[PDB]
RNA sequence: UUAAUUGGAUUCAACGCCGGGAACCUCACCGGGGGCGACGGCAGGAUGAAGGCCAGGCUGAAGGUCUUGCCGGACGCGCCGAG
């Protein structure tokens, strides 16, 4: 009778702005939601070499990729439960909803 | 045990054999020289006094005397 | 097949509806040529309109043909030249059999002139 | 040149001395390799004798 | 004075199945039986079964540096390839679980040379 | 056949297997996280994939 | 030194460097065997071009080539430009 929504994005701000939108549904509505729960964030690190011969002193680039993720748990209510399925999320933040 | 003896599987009565002193110095040779009759490339690394199980010898395994210009 | 082969004479009739009456199916039909080639088509009767002209030496692969006419329907007319039969139907070469197979709107005229000959000789 | 022969044909009969493969139809013909049916394309292992 | 490979004379060696003799040869010929023959080690095997038969009388010329030499392979001559040539080898009973290529050097022995400009430090 | 002197064996592991899917070299290719790209063509398509130098 | 031991870099700023820990591949070297000329035209070509194959020789192995005959139907490096 609980739904799981997982959040994912690169940009911080997109997915604050999905989390706040739907903790106002959850509030315009009487429906218990449990916090945004914030998980540990995803680093992907590349080190490279930067010249493309191999003469000279090496020297490295550190390229490094960030992932943001939060995690909600609502009470599935069919009267809230069709906003959230309408709201729109920008190309850059990826949302699965799960029934447990 | 049969896998502590130093010659399991004997090359020419097929048995478990552990040998010393004399003895096992006569296998060992024995055994080198029946590598060496068959022309076997481990023979000939014996003959010639060089590195048998493939090490690298440009820089390493030098013995000898230096060679002036 | 070849001239010096005496099976009767020349009806105009037949070279107009063996030769004038492929261009306008050459269009909207298949063209199989070679003796060798057709002969397979007529042995299993794939072929449709086989058009034999009299112009391969010696009788050695064209005394196939006239013994196989008995053997099935083989609607067949003869043609006096090679040298247009090829650019009539095909290419520009010498052909010697250009076999068409349901040919477009070309049904009336070979019908009658293959009466014609069924009524001619056999 | 031209191969087209060893078929017994007479004066309005034909018959092929080479068969055709069981696999396909008429007008393939085999060899005449005299140990077995060459087939041309599908190959048979046969003992003509 | 004989010859025994595990206390068996070379004709009780023939006479073994394939399975049984490699119970004999140490791991690393036992592993490379147990997963089969290749392709190429096939033919050359029927050219040398063919060749035992009494038929075949032509020199026995091969690639296959990695063949096993087996007991039924005794008293023949075959020819290795070394990189640039085939090289005769004739078979002898002390090469049971060898492979061919050991008996094919593919380098040229080293006879040094006087050492030229560079080859010390107050030599450039 | 003559065609079939010029086709390669589908090798399945080894240097001979992974070609950069931008320029087709063998040898430095990067395969973290699936990626398939040489060392010298990520340097240069790094910013747009979305990584940063932040140090 | 070798059939070949592929090549670049020589003070700091060449020498566990070319992300270079190469069994095949990588490969650029050595021995040997095969394959490739859009598009224009020249010889040629359904009376069949170009092309493909059962078995068996040559061969490391091979319709790669030859022996032995069976296939397929419209293009054609045997020739010149060009790619
Ligand atoms: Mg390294
Ligand atoms: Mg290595
Ligand atoms: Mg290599
Ligand atoms: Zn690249």
């Amino acid at each position: 009778q609980k739904a799981r929504i997982k959040l994912a994005s690169t940009n911080v701000r997109s997915l604050e702005e999905v989390a706040n939108q739907i903790k106002q549904i959850a509030e315009r509505t009487g429906v218990r939601m449990s916090g945004p729960i914030p998980l540990p964030t995803k680093r992907i690190r590349i080190v490279t070499r930067k010249s493309p011969d191999g003469e000279g002193s090496a020297t490295f680039d550190r390229w490094e990729l960030r992932i943001h993720k939060r995690l909600i748990d609502i009470e599935a209510d069919e009267r809230a439960m069709r906003q959230i399925m309408r709201i729109r999320v920008p190309e850059d933040v990826t949302i699965e909803i799960e029934l447990i | 045990p049969r896998w502590a003896v130093n010659r399991p599987k004997d090359y020419e009565t097929g048995r478990d054999l552990h040998l010393i002193t004399a003895k096992l110095d006569m296998a060992i040779r024995e055994d080198i020289m029946r590598l060496r009759r068959i022309r076997a490339y481990r023979g000939i690394r014996h003959e010639l006094g060089l590195p048998v199980r493939g090490q690298r010898t440009r820089s390493n395994f030098r013995r000898g005397q230096t060679v002036g210009v | 097949a070849k001239p010096s082969y005496v099976k009767f004479e020349v009806p105009k009739e037949l070279a107009e509806k063996a030769l004038q009456a492929v261009e306008i199916a050459r269009d909207t039909g298949k063209i199989r040529k070679g003796t060798n080639e057709t002969t397979k088509a007529v042995e299993r009767g794939q072929a449709k309109l086989v058009i034999i002209a009299e112009d391969v030496d010696p009788e050695e692969i064209v005394a196939h043909l006239p013994p196989l006419c008995e053997e099935k329907e083989i609607p067949y007319i003869y043609v006096p030249s090679k040298k247009e039969l090829g650019a009539a139907a095909g290419i520009e070469v010498a052909a010697a059999s250009v076999a068409i197979i349901e040919p477009g709107k070309a049904r009336d005229l070979v019908e009658e002139i293959a009466m014609k000959v069924r009524e001619l000789m056999k | 040149g031209q191969k087209w022969k060893l078929y017994i044909v007479k004066d309005g009969k034909v018959i092929r001395k080479n068969k055709f493969c069981p696999r396909c139809g008429p007008g393939v013909f085999m060899a005449d390799h005299g140990d077995r049916w060459a087939c041309g394309r599908c190959g048979y292992t046969e003992w003509k004798k | 004075k004989e010859f025994r490979y595990r206390g068996y004379t070379l004709e009780q060696l023939m006479n073994m199945s394939l399975e049984e003799l490699a119970k004999l040869l140490p791991a690393r010929q036992r592993r490379s039986l147990k997963r089969g023959l290749t392709p190429e080690q096939k033919k050359l095997l029927r050219k040398i079964r063919l060749a035992k038969k009494g038929k075949y009388n032509k020199p026995i010329r091969t690639h296959c540096r990695d063949m096993i030499v087996l007991p039924e392979m005794v008293g023949l001559t075959i020819y290795v390839h070394n990189g640039k040539e085939f090289v005769p080898v004739e078979i002898k009973p002390e090469m049971i679980g060898h492979y061919l290529g050991e008996f094919a050097p593919t380098r040229k022995r080293v006879q040094h040379g006087a050492p030229g400009i560079g080859a010390t430090r107050s030599s450039m | 056949a003559k065609a079939d002197y010029n086709k390669r064996k589908p090798r399945k592991f080894g240097k001979g297997a992974r070609r950069c899917i931008r320029c087709g070299q063998y040898g430095p290719i990067i395969r973290i996280h699936g990626l398939m790209l040489c060392r010298h063509c990520f340097r240069e398509v790094a910013p747009k994939l979305g990584f940063r130098k932040y140090e």
